[PDB]
Formats: structure tokens, sequence, C-alpha cells
């Protein structure tokens, strides 16, 4: 029927957080190693991924209650979900006209052939694009896109997490917010929330295929030396 | 441990 004060505040800082960690002009991309079209795009794309990981953390540090989880749970959540939040947040640069991420002119317009030259096979990129297409096609609001990312970050079923009772509770409070938001403030879409939860299941499958290609890549020194320290730490198997 | 992840988390 209505949104509560606590729930309006959960929405406000989530939207603000995303605004503090997402630049719709992509003006920092000039500071990355330049794109080159055997894996000539890996330097740039590792730098892009490493940048975004930093972004995903600053966002995560502002999700209500994340800060209060023990350090090991904050780490466990960010380690398993980071790539999924990157796929989710990447949707803002994806374009249906060109079927690509358009972060700039010809340099920063990333297509499937490009991400191939960063070491990823069709078996991951073919679902990723279809996920991007269907996610764009839901025409989410700022408030829903940002709830979706926080709901993804707070999944209790990640390897490593220890206090899955409390993480469960934080994620259900956000699912309450999203469901209330969609009903009160989203004219259409009675089935939209069920569709958004489906998108989470898709990202789990994306997460698994990525992990395999990344494990294979990270284990090859000629390629792992083109990665960044942060990428190797967040996507790597340490504890 | 995770020195870089730790540092980014204030
Ligand atoms: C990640 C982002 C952007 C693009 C994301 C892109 C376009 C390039 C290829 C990526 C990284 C995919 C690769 C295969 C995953 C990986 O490197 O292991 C995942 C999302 C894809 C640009 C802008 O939207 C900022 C956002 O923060």
């Amino acid at each position: 029927h209505m949104l509560s004060d606590e729930q309006m505040q959960i929405i406000n800082s989530l939207v603000e957080a995303h605004h503090k960690t997402y630049d719709d002009s992509y003006s920092d991309f000039v500071r990355f190693r330049p794109p080159v079209r055997r894996l000539s795009m890996l330097p740039h794309l590792a730098d892009l991924v490493s940048y975004s990981i930093q972004k995903v953390i600053g966002f995560a540090k502002m999700i209500p209650g994340f800060r209060d989880l023990t350090a090991e749970d904050q780490i466990a959540l960010l380690k398993s979900s980071a790539i999924e939040i990157i796929m989710l947040r990447s949707n803002q640069s994806f374009s249906l006209e060109d079927m690509s991420w358009s972060c700039g002119g010809p340099d920063f317009k990333y297509c499937i052939n490009d991400v191939t030259k960063a070491g990823h096979t069709l078996e991951l990129l073919e679902p990723l694009v279809k996920f991007q297409v269907g996610l764009k096609k839901l025409k989410l609001h700022e408030e829903e896109h940002v709830l979706l990312m926080a709901i993804c970050l707070l999944s209790p079923d990640r390897p490593g997490v220890q206090d899955h009772v409390r993480i469960e509770a934080l994620q259900d409070r956000l699912c309450d917010v999203l469901q209330a938001y969609i009903r009160i403030q989203h004219p259409g879409g009675r089935l939209l929330y069920a569709k958004m939860i489906q998108k989470l299941a898709d990202l789990r499958s994306l997460n698994e295929e990525h992990s395999k290609q990344y494990r294979s890549l990270s284990f090859q020194p000629e390629h792992s030396m083109q990665l960044t320290p942060l990428v190797l730490e967040v996507f790597g198997s340490e504890v | 441990n995770h020195p870089m992840l730790m540092n980014l988390l204030k």
C-alpha cells in the first residue's frame, strides 16, 4: 500500500551509493592500459574489471548493514559476488542497437570479439549477452537496478560466509523493499519481481562459467602477469 | 588473508 520510512531510506542511500560509484561518462577509462584489437585486450579489460571491483566495494560498503558483518563475511560476499555485480552494473553501458557496451567512441565500445581477445569463450559470452539483452529489456528503474545489485551482494549461499543467518535477514529486508517498490511505484509489472529473481539465477550460471575460464587463465603465467593485484586477490583461491 | 580487500573496506 505504501513505503515505510526505513524503506525509503534504504532506497535513498542505495541510489546515492550507486551515484557515487558509477560515472555515465566513463572518463576514467583513459587511465587504463589501452585496448588493442594473443590476448591483446586482456590488459585493458583487466584494468576495467579491476576498476569496477573497487567501485563494487564502495557501493557494498554503503548497503545498509554490510558494514556490520564481520570482515570475513564482507570478504566472502565480495569475493563470490563481485563478477555478478560487475555483470549487473555493466548493463548501464550495454546497447541493444549495437549489442555491446558503449563506454566511449570506437576505443571503449566493447563487443564479443573484443572480450574474446581477453581470454573468454563463446560458452560464457553467449549467455552473458542474452542476460544483458533481457535485463535491459526489463527497463528497470534506478531504484530497482540498485536494489537488485544489493540483493545479489547479500546472497547467504556463497562459499565462505559464516553468519548466513544475519546475511539472510539483510537480504530479505531488501527483497521486501523491492517488492514494495514495484507494487506501489511501478505502474506495470506484476511479474517483474519474479523476473528479477530469475536474473539472479542467471548470474550464478554466468558466475560459474567465468570462474572456470578465469581459473584456467589465472593459472597461466603469461596471462596472469597481465592481471592486476586486486583482480588476482578477489578472483583467486586464497582465504 | 586479503590485504587489498581489507584496505578497500575502510
Ligand atoms: C564492468 C563494467 C563495464 C563493462 C563490462 C563488461 C564488458 C567487457 C567484458 C566484461 C568485463 C565481462 C568479462 C568477460 C568478465 C571478466 O572479465 O571475467 C563481464 C562484464 C563485461 C563498463 C561499464 O558499464 C562499467 C562497468 O563496471
